[PDB]
């Protein structure tokens, strides 16, 4: 176990640069390779770079490379990354690692992990949700209905059914982040297939917001 | 090349160590005649105060280990027959005083 | 610009599988290859370095290999504990990157193999007079829980607007994930149809809707 800590704001508008750091073990920050990788919600792993504890060695991701800074600080045990002017491609949770690597057998790897840190990317202010209704359409035995929750800041949405008298074949998604900043997320019931009555009830805590819309043909 | 002075690295298969090169390789020199000096190598007091089971040193990029292999070797003079490594062997009070860092 | 793995891996427990990474030789070809193994939510931890040797903790269920430029995990005795991500990586020796591989979910599986039911929502009229359309393709009731969603729009790929959850359970433990594509009103009725077009285990379902 060589326990590492990343840190930093979880919080970043469009085009500011963002910092994070890396606390480590004393008695190994100077005589390692320590690279930083990113995981965007939902995606893969990308390696950013990778910096030796006393170089005067620093290998940077070419296609991050003009963006991003990583440094050492031996004296108080900090393994830092600069990024500049980010967008909504950066939203990641970011990992430091201890790296291994013997440049002449050409094996890179890393073996000991941080834990992570969110960085989300967003202009957005506090915003409360406009409720669109999904009506199902014209096979012919059931349909999915629901109720679009669009373009709301921060998290969470909570919804419920014909206030909570409705929960069998409920299903409520996860949110999506769209590249305007704000969250969206939805909610789908099932029902036999339409004379009976069906709303969602949507509650966004942030913005003190509280919606019921009603879902018709 | 030059000698120069770096931070090593360990490796042994204490944590502050990475495992072992999967390849190691030892490169010789053809003709190539490097002089060692015992009483001013900063790498082999460093190593031999950070000190089965063994634990190697290593060179990060930019640097490598010059290995002396003559047979009149101890510890000080022109080496004739000279290797360039990236780790030492494993050490379990030198020698040890055949290697010495150099900055490509 | 990964390296090639298959979305999805699953097996009854107890069983053997692989996994498959493909790549070139100024990776794979060259260098020595890792794996990587997560469970979401938290870090990767190193399963297989130097192509084929394991870590302490790691146990002899798992090995790694190479032929050429393609790697592989090789995995018996499949249980619950490795249930996860998992990813290759390699050093590129001509970009001078780590090239990681795109992920493959490996899934023990404890119930039967379900399609996807797709259901494709065209923007509402209420979020129409708003001057938006977004386009909501929900997908239900399917395992294991990887899927690939690709959008059209007049047959031609849409790249732009697009967002996926994750796959995540239902009430009745299958799964479910939504796809959206956020247009404006004006982008909508610029085409005569869209598609959302679901992969899932070799299958795959696609629904349309038209303007109008
Ligand atoms: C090292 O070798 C030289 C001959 O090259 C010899 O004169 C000297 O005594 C040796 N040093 C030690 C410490 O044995
Ligand atoms: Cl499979
Ligand atoms: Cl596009
Ligand atoms: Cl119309």
């Amino acid at each position: 176990e060589v326990q590492l800590v990343e840190s930093g704001p979880g919080l970043v508008k469009p085009l500011e640069t963002l910092s994070l750091t890396c606390a480590v073990p004393g008695g190994s920050i100077r005589r390692n390779y320590w690279s930083w990788i990113r995981q965007p919600p939902g995606k893969g792993l990308e390696w950013i770079g990778h910096s030796y504890g006393s170089g005067g060695s620093t290998n940077y991701n070419p296609s991050l490379e003009s963006r991003v800074t990583l440094s050492v600080d031996t004296s108080k045990n900090l393994f830092s990354l600069k990024l500049t002017s980010v967008t909504a491609a950066d939203t990641a949770v970011y990992y430091c690692a201890r790296t291994v690597w013997y440049y002449t057998s050409g094996t890179h790897y890393f073996d000991h992990w941080g834990q992570g840190v969110l960085v989300t990317v967003s202009s957005a202010s506090t915003k409360g949700p406009s409720v669109f209704p999904l009506a199902p359409s014209s096979s012919e035995s059931t349909a999915a209905l629901g109720c679009l929750v669009k373009d709301y800041f921060p998290e969470p949405v909570t919804v419920s059914w014909n206030s909570g008298s409705l929960t069998s074949g409920v299903h409520t998604f996860p949110a999506v982040l769209q590249s305007s900043g704000l969250y969206s997320l939805s909610s789908v019931v099932t029902v036999p297939s339409g004379t009976q009555t069906y709303v969602c009830n949507v509650n966004h805590k942030p913005s003190n917001t509280k919606v019921d819309k009603r879902v018709e043909i | 090349w030059k000698d120069a002075d770096t931070t090593l690295f360990c490796a042994s298969d204490t944590h502050a160590c990475v495992p072992t090169d999967p390849n190691p390789q030892e490169i010789h020199l053809e003709n190539v005649t490097e002089n060692f000096n015992m009483w001013k190598n900063n790498m082999v007091e460093q190593m031999q105060e950070d000190v089965p089971i063994p634990i190697h040193y290593c060179t990060p990029a930019g640097y490598v280990i010059l290995k002396c292999n003559d047979k009149n070797f101890n510890g000080t003079g022109p080496c004739k027959n000279v290797s360039s490594v990236q780790c030492t062997h494993g050490i379990k009070r030198s020698e040890l005083y055949k290697y010495k860092v150099v900055q490509i | 610009s990964v390296l090639t793995q298959p979305p999805s891996v699953s097996a009854a427990p107890g069983q053997k599988v692989t996994i498959s990474c493909s790549g070139s030789s100024s990776n794979i070809g060259r260098s020595y290859v890792s794996w990587y193994q997560q469970v979401p939510g938290a870090a990767p931890k190193l399963l297989i370095y130097d192509t084929n040797k394991r870590p302490s903790g790691v146990s002899d269920r798992f090995s790694g290999s190479k032929s050429g430029s393609s790697a592989s995990l090789a995995i018996t005795g499949l249980q619950t504990g490795d249930e996860a991500d998992y990813y290759c990586g390699a050093w590129d020796g001509s970009l001078n990157v780590h090239i990681f591989g795109s992920g493959t979910k490996l899934t023990v599986l404890g119930q039967p193999k379900a399609s996807p039911l797709v259901t494709l929502f065209p923007p509402s009229s209420e979020e129409l007079q708003a001057n938006k359309a977004t386009l909501v393709c929900l997908i239900s009731d399917f395992y294991p829980g990887v899927v690939k969603v690709a959008w059209k729009a007049d047959g031609n790929s849409v790249n732009t607007g697009v967002e996926t959850t994750t796959p995540s359970k239902q009430s009745n433990n299958k799964y479910a994930a939504s796809s959206y594509l956020s247009l404006t009103s004006d982008q909508w009725k610029s085409h005569k149809s869209y598609s959302c077009q679901v992969t899932h285990e070799g299958s795959t379902v696609e629904k349309t809707v038209a303007p109008t």
